[PDB]
């Protein structure tokens, strides 16, 4: 389901500003040949040739940001419009809309050419929606930074109010209004890169991960955060965020008394069980925080019993002959490694829980 | 029902029973695990993880804290005596 959009309203007195040759994306039902865009009272219009109801319309009651970004550097010139409410589009639903021509010496008047045109008409658009509180947006290129949102590596590049990615599907936006947070992971000496993690003001909606970004961009990334108000930590480990986010939805008021998105990680192959830590925290004192520091040294008890436990069993699987750990060397393992009273109770909870699980 | 139960709340715990045992296949310490291990070791875990801070929450909360700090682990870490033998000494 989607949010209904009024019908757009035509320009028929003259002939309306008319954007030509242009593809979209996401692409259409069918064959991939160029349409148009036509600009309105109350939006704009991509249209197809191949049928004339292969069109889109777009309100400018809808359009969040409408960025334009030029092929002076680029294979591609965009003209790209990101929605407030997303919209039905043939089968599937979108946020996004964007508008592209491919640019393919001699290429500089073309390329430059090709770039007056394309913000001539977005410049248009957004005089068309001035009442609606229309601007044109552009990335801004000296602050760009080399990342992977989904599966390749890509540019992302900051705006006046976003970061964003649109020169390839799948697309980023993200509007740093909406920010409540941002956690850089895996940032260590001497690391090659790092992680950027957003988190949103809605605890609902998932965090979004820019990973594997170069280190000689880690002090401009800081930089960007600080200048867009952004509050930031950075830690060596990976947290868990659908977790962590499930559990501070719950009870936010609980958690930022108990000191907020800081505690998991702040110290500046090893796992993360902070948020675990947490869980069992409000379980045995629910009144109670913990800090970054304490928190980290938890952290590190529990690896090092994790993987002392482990190295153990493998120890006693091969000895034994056994190919496979199972719970009897587990338990024999916390036997030898553990003070007798502590193995005691552990051994009890570990059997309780095996006890537990297998009558379900 | 709309969503399966995990195994780790089958299993009455905090503690990812999926991903500890993801772990303990990463770390090649055998050629097989088995479902039973990432249950026990992880009850394991946090069996621990709860006795240390049940410790030193109380130490927090006799100095009128409302927040744990390592002083506070050190303390609780040393004032045991099973504990410390496990865990090693706490430097801060
Ligand atoms: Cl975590
Ligand atoms: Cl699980």
């Amino acid at each position: 389901d989607v949010v209904e959009q009024d019908k757009l309203i035509e320009i028929r007195n003259r002939r309306p500003a008319v954007l030509d040759n242009v593809y979209i994306r996401p692409a259409l039902e069918g064959k991939r040949v160029p349409g148009k865009v036509e600009i309105h009272q109350n939006g704009i219009r991509y249209q197809s040739p191949l049928s004339t109801t292969q069109r889109v319309d777009v309100l400018f009651s809808n359009i969040r940001h409408l960025f334009f970004q030029p092929c002076q550097n680029e294979m591609i010139v965009i003209i790209h419009l990101h929605l407030k409410d997303p919209i039905l589009f043939g089968k599937k639903k979108t946020k996004d809309v964007q508008f592209y021509r491919e640019a393919i010496q001699e290429e500089r008047r073309r390329k430059a050419e090709l770039d007056r045109l394309f913000k001539s008409f977005a410049e248009k658009i957004a005089e068309a929606g001035r009442n609606e509180g229309i601007e044109v947006d552009m990335p801004i290129r000296d602050l760009g930074f080399n990342g992977v949102p989904n599966r390749s590596n890509v540019v992302i590049y900051p705006t006046t109010e976003c970061l964003i990615q649109i020169t390839e599907p799948p697309f980023l936006v993200i509007t740093l209004e909406d920010v409540e947070w941002a956690h850089l992971e895996r940032v260590q000496f001497g690391l090659k890169n790092f992680d950027l993690v957003f988190v949103f003001k809605d605890f609902t909606r998932p965090v979004v991960h820019i990973n594997t970004i170069p280190v000689e961009s880690l002090e401009d990334v800081k930089e960007f955060l600080d200048s867009s108000d952004i509050p930031f930590s950075e830690g060596p480990l990976n947290l868990n965020w659908s977790v962590i986010m499930k559990t501070v939805t719950a009870n936010p008021h609980q958690f930022f008394l108990d000191g907020g998105w800081g505690f998991l990680q702040n110290d500046s192959r090893k796992e993360s069980y902070a948020i675990y830590v947490y869980k069992v925290l409000k379980q045995v004192h629910p009144d109670t925080g913990i800090s970054s520091k304490a928190m980290s040294i938890m952290n590190s008890f529990v690896n090092d019993v994790f993987e002392r436990i482990a190295g153990e069993a493998s120890r006693l699987a091969h000895y034994n002959k056994r190919s496979t750990i199972t719970s009897r060397e587990i338990q024999t393992a916390v036997r030898l490694l553990l003070p007798g009273e502590l193995a005691k109770h552990a051994v009890s909870e570990g059997t309780k829980a095996v006890t537990k699980y297998t009558s379900a | 029902a709309g969503r399966a139960k995990t195994r780790s709340s089958r299993a009455g715990l905090q503690f990812p029973v999926g991903r500890v045992h993801r772990l303990l296949r990463k770390g090649n310490y055998a050629e097989r695990v088995g479902a039973g291990a990432p249950v026990y070791l992880a009850a394991v875990l946090e069996y621990l993880t709860a006795e240390i801070l049940e410790l030193a929450g109380n130490a927090a909360r006799d100095n009128k804290k409302t927040r744990i700090i390592p002083r506070h682990l050190q303390l609780a870490v040393r004032n045991d005596e099973e504990l410390n033998k496990l865990l090693g000494r706490v430097t801060i």
